[PDB]
């Protein structure tokens, strides 16, 4: 019988992510200010 | 032999007051100073 | 070498001077300790305890031993003043819970084997 | 001595004192101190309890592992007494109650329960019994409490003739119901006292003195069949004593002469409370009574104890009753009260 | 087998039981004395003696690496049995 | 009789007291982290009503999780005294139980039960968060069987 | 390397540390009593107690030493010596990626100079040495107990201090506080005599008396 | 009328990181000086070790930094092996590095999440303590204990990894960066977290060096120093990773350093998983490491050596060493003296938290009371190793 | 893994990432709690000759 | 245990018991060793 | 190799400055934090229903101690005292003598479970697999005294837990 201990798989393990991943999401500041201004305008009207 | 302000002191060193040992375990104890005997088993 | 270096005092009179200063400080501190820690003892009792603690070391003749005793006494005084000690620490000088141990030969013989 | 009962050690918590004590009434004021003094020296303490086991928890750190044993018991059941008494060489009777209940009157706790304990202890073969009666115990007393105390002394000596009867005066301590009782009168305005308290003289004793005296009576071979009076060092007129209590607590002291009959009516009104009455007719009678003098009895000084004065231990009792204004005041700011002597 | 003391206390397999005057029996009151009722001496006494046909036999306690250190037992004495000093199993040569 | 009402009232009060066991975080040593692991999502001590509490004035149980040293014992007794009643003490780990690895040290008190009365002794070094949770539920079952009002009714 | 069990010896670092030890001994003959390199390439400088501040300052500030970090400062108790206390300075040089050990000695009554002016890290280490060994440090900004209980008597790390000390603590219900009592053990520590009567390491054999 | 509030208390406080008495006087709102009073968890560990055999002293190190158990026992094992002149096997070294990085993940999770919880962000504590529970499961599967493994020993490790453990470690690690992302999604850019950490507890690099600081407390001030790279131990020289370096030396930079250290720990763990070699897991020298139980029950020499190693222990050649590792809390070291017997003559334990907490007064200068809570949290302090 | 499509979408959007591929709760991906017996290798000095302890 | 039952032993408890702490079935420790020193018993016969 | 953690300078143009002004005035990263917590609210909790569900352990788990027997019912302990010698906490107290049948057996075997550190060194030292740490971890007691184990207590633990103790040992002995 051959030896049998805890070993990596023959092809190794798949890659593991470690780098930071904070996705970019949202609109630009121009869009936010335009929306905020238009909301107030319609409210006023 | 060195600039340490050599102060004359008696040659009866007594550190009992600084050891923190309770007074019962200084005067009443009796220590034995010896080279241990060889264990006759070995 | 033949001689040794001092801690602070180069002589026995200097050691006595510092001992007297420490005794003064402790004697003045005792009433504030009694008030602040809310001790159930009297100021006379506390000052007599301070004196009896000082009298334990009256047999010391080495100025360096006297200096180290003064250093440790000032340390204890600073623990008492700054209220680093609790009431239990101040009250440990008075062994109120420990029973009166025997002193004569006969009672020690009666209670056990210890000399 | 049985081989397991030989004293060993140095009198500390892990030592063996040779004492196996069942302390009836160990969950009370006096009981917690004798239990502590027994566990200090490494005694085997058997604690009979009828209360909720939560109420015995303060006694658990009083002795080394295995040295404090808790066992349920029923005062009206001799089998429970026998069970908690079988293996002890000394029995201490401390059970009492300053008021009658719907199930236990003064005769039950001061006559029947002590007689049962004494008789069961004699039958089981315990060498020593310490019974705690009152100094003022009297068969013709105005108090049911003291009349029953006298009857119980008779019954205990009849059942256990080698018993040591100890008769303390009004014991004071941190949870005493004597200094706290008088200090608790500030809640009803002034301090009512029959005849202004100028005819009552008290000789209170300190709790630690009583407990050390009980321990010494255990250890003293010449205490069998003896009766002790555990009185304090000084006698005080009740007015002077209460004045000193209020001065130490720093509360304003304004007494007034409530007569005897009105005070008995007050006590009767308080008995309606079904939880630890603040006062009773019996307590009103026993407060107004003077302590007797029994010079023929051995006392705390015949057991090797110097009685502690009130003016030394009153601050450790009354500092709880001081307001924030006077909470941090020395014990000597109040001069000692006037003492009446013999 | 687990017996009883004259006081009624149960006697352990080490032969322990407080005497009638020992105050320490108060620890078992309103409780129980913990005694293992499987006396190993009586259990190993119940095992048969193996009739192995050799002067020297080996015993490791059974289960190979899960037993005890393997020891060798001499079986030349015809009055005694050779027993293992680890697990107590006894061995003897066939019918002398 | 009137002992049925007292029994029901005792049952109600003891259900309310064990359903809101608010403990005090006395984390002295390694046993503190297994106790916040019993706090963690996997065991979620809050699901039993056992909240994360604060100053002893709103705490019902003291958990002594770690070695008690001589320097530290007066503070432990102080905060134990400051707990309103009813209050309970759980000794968690060998150090708090009987000294543990440091039993023979000059600076370690051999068991917190020399300082405070202890209700539950949780063994282990450290006890697993599940072991501490078992001790907590065992304390709850201790509270369930109290008979304070039935003791009072027979006084 | 047909010796997979023996720790490999690195002779280049041994030579480098030997040369630097010679360098340090030559620059400060006034204080250096002995310098040696272990078989695992660790360099020690044995100095007179007077040279603590000069040697430490030189090792910190010299451009060829740059030992900017005080890794550890401890004491060792050897009762068979008249100067029983051995003060050990462990220093690290980030610039040269090297470590050095500086050792001196003292007894119960001679003060060692405080090195807080050389390393700010020494403030608590010297307090700890004073606490556990009783060694006084002159000119220490704040010397007092750091590890032991307030009012603790003795210095526990001395070899003649008992393992469980002299006092226990427990809560006493009569006096309503934690009290201190002489130590009693329900089970005393069981002393084991483990040393073999046969010599293990011939290379460390001391010459016979 | 100088009545600077001398609030000299706070051990029972939940933010006291366990047991800490702080003696504090404030000039009104701001801190003037901090006086840490320690020793509330001093158990005489270093004296007790003198009464213990070398194997018997190993579990003491699990309980020094009881957030980084396996790193402490690795440091002690390295010291004892250096004194013994023996070498642990390659597989044991790879296992030690893998579990040291797992331990660094555990410690950094505890440090960052308890820092945030003290500041008032309680939520990230639970999310990451679930991952801590999973790593506790890894610890227990390798050793039988969740925290105090006593697994890394002088000579190697106690026993080999069970089958399927590497697969589970891989499954955990492949998802862990997503949890670091969620932790950063709550703290890193938050204008309240930065307001509590930016420019708080700033320490100068030279002043960090002179105060004996190590680890993140050094690299927060821009010092490019890491023991795993400058003075590598085990198989750390064969593993690739990055050392995150700060620029402002404040609490925020140290927090970023710890988070990026978690990421680099994942990066190291991946290589440890992929490069685990075959072979034994303790030195094949039965006078240091005990033989396999099967040989102990069959072979005379193995039985003798098992007996002697478990009663007397191995003798260590006389000598003293100072060996230090890059612990998750900084440089953890031991000054181990051997007199030639089977018990250590002296064992001084160097804990980074001791020097770091010695610098609390310096770093709290001119800061509010709420900033001292952050400064204590950024020095991550376990008093088991501060007091020993 | 039992969450509905709509709830998965809501939480993916709220977190800003697809959290269904990196669930923090373990499932059948873990290794079996019963494993085959191991067969561990021997060290370099498990030799019958050329193995004197004075050389190692 | 349905698919892989435990190995039968005659000394294994056939009835599992839960934690009996706080019950009269609780374990109480005692010394399992016998008395070390035997005292001298005096004769029952008087000398006089 | 190293990397910088906070060495990025913000861009200073119209669009970036307006982005940061909108982030300042409209609290956008605070909204990201709210979104993260909202996303966690809709995730299945990691809580298990204790005691009906239990935390996962391994055969190596070190819990309550037990003394084991051979299949014959004979004790395994032959009182070598190796476990007592190696015990880091000195939690093991042993007395032995020849048994009436001549066997080398203990008469005292105590484990102070409040001294114990549960390190498992005793079961490593044992040459006959007599002393083990079992799987049990729910044995909290209401008093300190029930944690000072006896030889009878430990043997009853062995008889109580042997069925699963033996299975755990069979699962892990090939690693030992
Ligand atoms: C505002 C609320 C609007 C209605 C919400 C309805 C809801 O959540 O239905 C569940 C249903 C499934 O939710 P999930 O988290 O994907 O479920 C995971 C498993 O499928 C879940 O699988 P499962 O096998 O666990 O499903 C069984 C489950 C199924 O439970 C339900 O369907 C609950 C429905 C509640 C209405 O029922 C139980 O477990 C029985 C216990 C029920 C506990 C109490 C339920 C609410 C009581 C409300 C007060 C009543 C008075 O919700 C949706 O499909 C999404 C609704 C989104 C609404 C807008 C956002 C809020
Ligand atoms: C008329 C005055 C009667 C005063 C009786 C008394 O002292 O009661 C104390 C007690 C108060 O005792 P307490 O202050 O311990 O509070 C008791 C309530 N628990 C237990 C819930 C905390 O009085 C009562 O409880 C009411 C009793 C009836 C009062 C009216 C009696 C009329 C006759
Ligand atoms: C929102 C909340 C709204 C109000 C909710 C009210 C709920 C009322 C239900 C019962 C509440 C608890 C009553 C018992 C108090 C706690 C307790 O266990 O006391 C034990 C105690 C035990 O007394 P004891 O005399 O046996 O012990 C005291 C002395 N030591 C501690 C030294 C032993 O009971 C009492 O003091 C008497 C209680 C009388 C009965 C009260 C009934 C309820 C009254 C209110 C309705
Ligand atoms: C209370 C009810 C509202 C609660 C907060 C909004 C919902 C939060 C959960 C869902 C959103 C999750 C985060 C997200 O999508 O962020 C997108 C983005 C994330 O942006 P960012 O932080 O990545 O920055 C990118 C955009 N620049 C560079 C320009 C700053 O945030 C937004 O879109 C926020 C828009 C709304 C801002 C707040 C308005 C408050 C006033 C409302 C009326 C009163
Ligand atoms: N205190 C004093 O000033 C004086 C006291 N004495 C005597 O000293 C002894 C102790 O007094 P002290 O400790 O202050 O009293 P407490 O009332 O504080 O304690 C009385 C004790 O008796 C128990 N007890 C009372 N009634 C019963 C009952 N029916 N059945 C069972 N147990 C009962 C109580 O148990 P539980 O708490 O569960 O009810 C408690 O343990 C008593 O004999 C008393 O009369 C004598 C002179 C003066
Ligand atoms: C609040 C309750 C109390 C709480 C606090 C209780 C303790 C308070 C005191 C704590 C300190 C303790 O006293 C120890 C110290 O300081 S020791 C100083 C040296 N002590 C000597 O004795 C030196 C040698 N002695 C002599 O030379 C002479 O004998 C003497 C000076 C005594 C008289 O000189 P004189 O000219 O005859
Ligand atoms: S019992 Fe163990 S884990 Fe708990 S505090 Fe003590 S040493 Fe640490
Ligand atoms: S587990 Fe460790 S501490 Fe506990 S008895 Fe065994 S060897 Fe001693
Ligand atoms: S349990 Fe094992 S190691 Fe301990 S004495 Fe018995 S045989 Fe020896
Ligand atoms: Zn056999």
């Amino acid at each position: 019988s051959k030896v049998k201990q805890d070993m990596p798989p023959p092809g190794g393990y798949g890659p593991i992510d470690y780098k930071r991943n904070l996705p970019r999401r949202g609109l630009s500041g121009y869009s936010m200010f335009a929306v905020g201004i238009g909301t107030l305008l319609f409210g006023y009207w | 032999t060195q600039d340490t302000q050599l102060i004359a002191v008696d040659e009866k060193l007594d550190i009992t007051t600084l050891t923190g040992v309770p007074e019962e375990h200084i005067k009443t104890r009796k220590v034995r100073i010896f080279v241990p005997a060889r264990n006759n088993m070995q | 070498g033949t001689s040794v270096k001092p801690i602070f005092s180069r002589d026995m009179n200097e050691a006595k001077r510092r001992v007297r200063e420490l005794y003064r400080a402790w004697y003045r501190e005792v009433p504030n300790t009694v008030h602040l820690f809310q001790l159930d003892i009297s100021v006379k009792q506390g000052r007599d305890k301070v004196r009896e603690m000082f009298m334990k070391n009256a047999h010391v003749t080495d100025p360096r031993v006297v200096d180290l005793l003064v250093i440790k006494g000032k340390m204890e005084l600073e623990e008492t003043i700054n209220v680093w000690k609790q009431r239990t620490h101040i009250m440990r000088f008075f062994h109120e819970t420990e029973a009166p141990r025997p002193t004569d030969f006969l009672s020690k013989f009666y209670v056990g084997h210890d000399p | 001595l049985h081989h397991a009962l030989i004293p060993h050690g140095k009198g500390g918590r892990s030592s063996v004192s040779g004492i196996v004590a069942t302390v009836f009434g160990a969950t009370g004021f006096l009981g917690r101190y004798v239990v502590n003094h027994l566990g200090r020296m490494g005694s085997q303490v058997i604690v009979p309890y009828r209360c909720e086991p939560y109420d015995t928890m303060h006694l658990r750190p009083m002795g080394d592992l295995g040295q404090i044993i808790f066992m349920e018991w029923n005062g009206k059941d001799k089998d429970s007494i026998r069970k908690v008494v079988e293996h002890s060489n000394v029995v201490i009777n401390l059970v009492g109650r300053e008021w009658e209940t719907k199930n236990f009157d003064f005769e039950d706790v001061f006559v029947k329960i002590p007689h049962a304990i004494a008789q069961v202890s004699k039958e089981a073969g315990v060498e020593k019994l310490i019974h705690i009666s009152h100094l003022n115990a009297d068969i013709k007393s105005p108090s049911r409490y003291l009349r029953s105390k006298a009857v119980g002394e008779k019954e205990v000596r009849a059942a256990f003739p080698e018993a040591t009867i100890i008769k303390p005066s009004d014991i004071f301590g941190r949870e005493d119901r004597f200094l706290n009782y008088f200090a608790s009168m500030r809640w009803f305005g002034g301090v009512p006292l029959i005849s202004l308290g100028k005819e009552t003289v008290k000789q209170p004793v300190y709790i630690v003195d009583v407990s050390k005296g009980i321990i010494n009576a255990i250890k003293d071979p010449d205490a069998k069949g003896k009766t002790f009076a555990f009185v304090g060092p000084n006698r005080y007129l009740l007015f002077d004593l209460v004045q000193y209590i209020f001065a130490v607590a720093y509360r304003p002291f304004l007494p007034y002469p409530l007569p005897h009959f009105a005070y008995r009516w007050v006590g009767r009104l308080f008995e309606v409370s079904p939880f630890e009455p603040w006062t009773t007719r019996d307590k009103v009678e026993r407060v107004h009574m003077s302590d007797m003098t029994l010079p023929h009895l051995p006392g705390l000084e015949d057991l090797g104890i110097q009685a502690t004065p009130l003016e030394l231990k009153a601050i450790e009792v009354l500092r709880r009753h001081r307001t924030y204004r006077w909470l941090t005041s020395e014990m000597e700011d109040v001069k000692p009260a006037k003492t009446v002597n013999i | 087998g687990v017996r009883t003391s004259p006081t009624g206390e149960k006697v352990t397999h080490t032969g322990q039981a407080y005497d009638d005057g020992d105050y320490r029996r108060v620890r078992f009151s309103d409780r129980q004395k913990e005694v293992n009722e499987n006396f190993a001496i009586d259990l190993i006494a119940e095992q048969p003696v193996s009739e192995v046909g050799s002067r020297v036999i080996s015993c490791d306690g059974g289960g190979g690496a899960l037993g005890h250190p393997r020891v060798y037992i001499n079986l030349d004495k015809e009055t005694k049995t050779g027993t293992c000093g680890y697990c107590g199993l006894q061995f003897r040569q066939p019918h002398h | 009789r009137g002992e049925y009402v007292v029994a029901k009232l005792d049952d109600l009060v003891n259900w309310a007291r064990r359903s809101s066991l608010w403990p005090m975080t006395f984390g002295l040593a390694c046993c503190a982290v297994e106790m916040m692991h019993m706090a963690a999502p996997r065991y979620d001590m809050d699901r039993f009503g056992v909240v994360f509490r604060a100053s002893p004035r709103q705490s019902d149980v003291m958990i002594v999780a770690g070695t008690l040293t001589n320097k530290m014992a007066p503070a432990l007794r102080k905060v134990y005294d400051q707990m309103p009643e009813p209050r309970y003490v759980v000794s968690m780990g060998s150090c708090a139980n009987g000294g543990g690895y440091y039993h023979y040290s000059y600076s370690v008190v051999r068991g917190c039960d020399r300082i405070v009365p202890v209700d539950i002794y949780v063994p282990g070094c450290p006890p697993t968060a599940e072991a501490l949770l078992y001790g907590i539920l065992q304390l709850q079952r201790k509270i369930k069987r109290e008979k304070r009002l039935r003791i009072w009714y027979r006084r | 390397d047909t010796r997979p069990t023996i720790r490999p010896r690195n002779d280049v670092v041994h030579k480098q540390l030997s040369a630097f030890g010679q360098y340090v001994a030559e620059i400060l003959p006034k204080y250096v009593q002995q310098v040696q390199v272990s078989c695992f390439n660790e360099l020690e400088i044995f100095i007179h107690p007077d040279g603590v501040i000069p040697v430490l300052t030189f090792l910190r500030d010299h451009t060829n030493a740059q030992f900017k970090s005080l890794a550890d400062l401890t004491a060792v108790d050897v009762p068979t010596r008249q100067n029983r206390f051995e003060i050990v300075y462990n220093l690290l040089s980030l610039r040269f990626n090297s470590r050095i050990r500086v050792k001196t000695y003292t007894d119960e009554l001679t003060p060692i100079e405080s090195s807080v002016t050389v390393y700010k890290a020494a403030n608590w280490y010297e307090r700890e040495i004073w606490d556990m060994f009783g060694v006084f440090f002159a000119n220490h900004p704040d010397l007092r107990r750091i590890l032991t209980d307030y009012g603790f008597e003795g210095h526990p790390f001395r070899k003649d201090f008992p393992l469980s000390g002299y006092v226990e603590l427990r809560y006493d219900d009569e006096v309503k506080r934690v009290v201190a009592e002489p130590v009693e053990l329900a089970q005393e520590f069981r002393k084991f005599d483990l040393n073999s009567p046969w010599e293990a390491f011939p290379a460390y054999r001391q010459p016979p008396e | 009328l100088v009545s600077n509030l001398t609030l000299n208390f706070g051990p029972q406080h939940p933010a006291a990181h366990g047991v800490l008495r702080l003696v504090m006087e404030l000039s009104g709102e701001m801190v003037r000086k901090c006086d840490p009073h320690i020793g509330l968890l001093h158990r005489g560990t270093e004296k007790l070790i003198e009464y213990k055999t070398y194997l018997q002293a190993l579990p003491y190190f699990d309980r020094l930094d009881y957030v980084s158990m396996m790193c402490n026992e690795q440091a002690y094992s390295l010291a004892v092996e250096k004194l013994l002149n023996i070498q642990p096997p390659p597989r044991a070294q790879w296992i030690r590095v893998l579990f040291g990085e797992i331990t660094r993940l555990l410690n950094h999770i505890m440090a960052v999440t308890t820092h945030a919880l003290d500041i008032g962000a309680m939520t990230p504590f639970f999310w990451m303590f679930e991952e801590r529970e999973k790593m506790f499961e890894f610890y227990e599967r390798v050793s039988g204990a969740r925290m105090h493994a006593a697994y890394i020993r002088p000579g190697g490790v106690h026993q080999d990894l069970p089958l399927g453990l590497l697969d589970d470690i891989y499954e955990f690690s492949k998802n862990f960066s997503f949890r670091i992302d969620e932790l950063e999604e709550m703290l890193t850019n938050n204008r309240i977290w930065r307001n509590r950490t930016v420019d708080i507890g700033v320490v100068t690099a030279e002043d960090a060096l002179n105060y004996g600081f190590s680890g993140v407390m050094l690299r927060g001030s821009g010092i490019q120093w890491d023991l795993r790279k400058t003075q590598p131990y085990d198989v750390y020289d064969q593993v690739e990773f990055d050392v995150p370096i700060g620029s402002r030396g404040d609490c925020y930079d140290r927090y970023l350093c710890r988070v990026e250290e978690m990421r680099q720990s994942l990066r190291i763990i991946s290589q440890c998983l992929n490069k685990m070699p075959p072979g034994e897991i303790k030195v094949d020298d039965a006078k240091v490491s005990p033989p396999k139980r099967a040989e102990m029950k069959t072979s005379m020499e193995s039985l003798i050596h098992h007996f002697k190693l478990y009663t007397e222990g191995y003798q260590v050649p006389p000598g003293a060493t100072y060996t230090a590792i890059e612990a998750p809390k900084g440089e953890f070291g031991v000054y181990l003296v051997s007199d030639g017997s089977s018990r250590p003559y002296r064992c001084k334990i160097k804990a980074p938290g001791f020097a770091h907490l010695a610098g609390l007064d310096k770093m709290s200068k001119g800061h509010m009371l709420a900033d001292v809570v952050a400064i204590i949290g950024t020095q991550d302090i376990v008093f088991g190793e501060v007091d020993r | 893994a039992s969450a509905t499509r709509v709830i998965q979408l809501l939480r993916n959007w709220a977190s800003g990432r697809d959290l269904q591929a990196k669930l923090q709760l373990r499932y059948q991906e873990i290794s079996k709690r019963t494993q085959p017996p191991p067969k561990l290798p021997v060290g370099p000095s498990h030799k019958l000759s050329n193995n004197y302890y004075c050389t190692r | 245990p349905t698919t892989k039952p435990p190995t039968a032993r005659k000394y294994i408890w056939t009835n599992h018991k839960f934690n009996v702490s706080g019950t009269p079935q609780q374990y109480v420790p005692y010394s399992t060793t016998r008395k070390k020193i035997q005292e001298w018993v005096p004769p029952s016969t008087p000398y006089k | 190799t190293y990397k910088f953690v906070n060495m990025r300078e913000p861009s200073m143009d119209m669009k970036s400055v307006t982005d940061r002004a909108a982030q300042t005035l409209l609290w956008t990263e605070l909204v990201r934090g709210l979104g993260m917590t909202l996303s966690y609210l809709f995730r299945e909790p990691a809580t298990i229903n204790y005691p009906f569900e239990k935390g996962p352990l391994s055969p190596r788990f070190r819990g309550e101690h037990a003394l084991r027997r051979y299949p014959s019912g004979e004790e395994r302990c032959i009182a070598c005292k190796l476990c007592e010698a190696v015990c880091p906490a000195q939690a093991i107290t042993i007395e032995a003598e020849p048994r009436a049948d001549g066997s080398r057996r203990t008469t005292r075997y105590d484990i102070d479970m409040t001294k114990c550190i549960y390190c498992g060194f005793c079961q490593e030292a044992c040459p006959v697999d007599a002393i083990v740490e079992g799987p049990n971890f729910e044995f909290s007691t209401e008093t300190h005294e029930e944690l000072l184990y006896n030889k009878e207590k430990l043997l009853n633990n062995g008889d109580k837990w042997e069925a699963e103790i033996a299975a755990n040992i069979q699962a892990d002995y090939l690693y030992r």
